[PDB]
């Protein structure tokens, strides 16, 4: 029983992590077969005001870089730009390269967060795609390049690499290919993340763990069809549901059917004074798939 | 303004 | 910016963890050296009480099956050490990091890695509750999975899991000390009273000043042992140590004081709003948590 | 009260 936002082990991911400095600046790096992969802006001269990264790769000194695997320091072959990252081609291939695949998720995936500092792990936590293209992440200043991953079957699949803060404290990297989340900018620009919609697909995996998990006090007996919820949702800041059938496997474990709990989440979204798995507020963080192996092991 | 971390 | 409870990495923990195989019970065990530590459970025939000197006096060693990965290992030798069976095996684990044995105290912080048929599963920050439980998920078959904190390249095992009560879980220490002083047992047994760590909602709250969020923050005082007199008759632990949050009054100019006036606000209109996104007195985060994610340090 |  239980219900917690957990982490993949890291183990397979850690033997990964480079520090990658330049001049004044320090970042971290995924170190895979011979290529290192980093934040483009470790090379830029100041991240205070606008970057041409042409220029600065232009104008690139090979040899002021540093690479280094604890203290295991790695010669730069050769930096090409992609999109958002360098891929930075070094003299030492990575012997403990795990199996791997890049994808690029969706809102509403959840992946694992390896939060990197000066070339190390530091922690590992549990994120959630958001609508935005944002994740409720902590990370401070040296933590650009920590990367985003998830693990299926011994594969570890790369979908995130860490870049910046917008103005709100929302966290924004890019995929492996270099291509931001959300189109957001890496320039240190006034651009602010759009408006954040509920998965509602998620919470409904929350609300069937409650039930799993003993909580009932909040369960309507009345009940909602998904065309009536939908047009609710659109006012309230959540999204809709097409897959009513993830859910087959929950409601035959618990009897609840999803129009049920479409109807508590309605009066839920703002609990009264009482908690739900410890929660006050609806969450979208846990994803069906999250729940079923948390429940149940598969 | 945006952080670049 | 930002706050979140995060698992420190376990890459030096995953290489350990071994599946513990007999009769008719698996679990998980830690290898360390030539010894694997696991709940003594596994070798207890099924319902009502067990007779555990009974149980390993009519063990025969060649009925474990103990592996790493693929891996068997061949047990030598079997010890109790209260409810863990200390399990002398044949081969050294090569990957055994340096590490000790401590017992953690109500409001600390450890991470828990979650495992199944003997390999990692998942990984979470946890925080030792006043009764002795920690808010965890595990279903049957997690009990072995390890707590541990990491300092300084040292591995600091203090928990095994052993059971779950309600749904509390609790485990042992790598003595073999219950948590809490439950058994481990089938039995119907009931969890002391969960109060909120307050020394813990004190370090929260200063992340959320620090973090901007001030919506919350009382303009009235009140001292320690007053406040503590009410959190015994509402839900929460007594303050006692304070010392700790001078840094944090200075980096934001509000004292402990203030923030315990608050802490009763907040109790008064309970899940009015959100701090940083969390349920308004959060538990889980020590001092410690909040220093490093703020400042590194 | 189950173990495991």
């Amino acid at each position: 029983a239980g219900l917690r936002k957990m982490a993949q082990p890291s183990g397979v991911v850690e033997k990964c992590i480079v520090r990658v400095c330049y001049g004044n600046m320090a970042l971290n790096g995924l170190w895979l077969g011979d290529t290192v992969m980093c934040p483009r802006h470790v090379i830029a001269s100041s991240t205070t005001s606008t970057i041409d990264y042409d220029y600065a790769l232009s104008v690139l000194r090979l040899h002021n870089f540093s690479i280094s695997s604890g203290n295991v320091f790695l010669g730069v072959v050769g930096v090409t730009m992609r999109g958002a990252l360098l891929q930075i081609k070094v003299n030492q291939n990575n012997v403990h390269t795990p199996k791997y695949t890049y994808r690029t998720v969706r809102p509403g995936e959840s992946f694992n967060i390896l939060a990197c500092y000066d070339g190390a792990a530091a922690g590992v936590y549990g994120v959630n795609m958001r609508s935005n293209y944002t994740i409720r992440g902590s990370f401070i200043n040296g933590a650009a390049g920590s990367p985003g991953y998830n693990i299926n079957n011994g594969t570890v699949e790369f979908c995130y690499l860490h870049q910046l803060e917008l103005g709100s404290g929302c966290h924004v990297g890019s995929d492996l290919d270099g291509v931001m989340y959300g189109g957001y900018e890496d320039q240190p620009t006034l651009q602010v993340e759009g408006a954040s919609s509920l998965f509602t697909e998620n919470v409904l995996a929350f609300l069937y763990a409650a039930l799993i998990n003993g909580s009932t006090w909040w369960l309507s007996s009345s009940r909602i069809a998904v065309d009536r919820f939908n047009e609710w949702a659109v006012h309230n800041g959540m999204t809709t549901v097409v897959n009513t059938d993830c859910f087959s496997i929950f409601a035959a474990k618990t009897g609840v059917d999803v129009q049920r709990l479409l109807a508590s989440i309605q009066s839920l979204h703002k609990f009264g004074g009482k908690q739900i798995l410890g929660y006050t507020s609806l969450t979208d963080e846990f994803t069906t798939g999250e729940v079923i192996r948390q429940m149940y092991g598969v | 303004n945006s952080m670049l971390q």
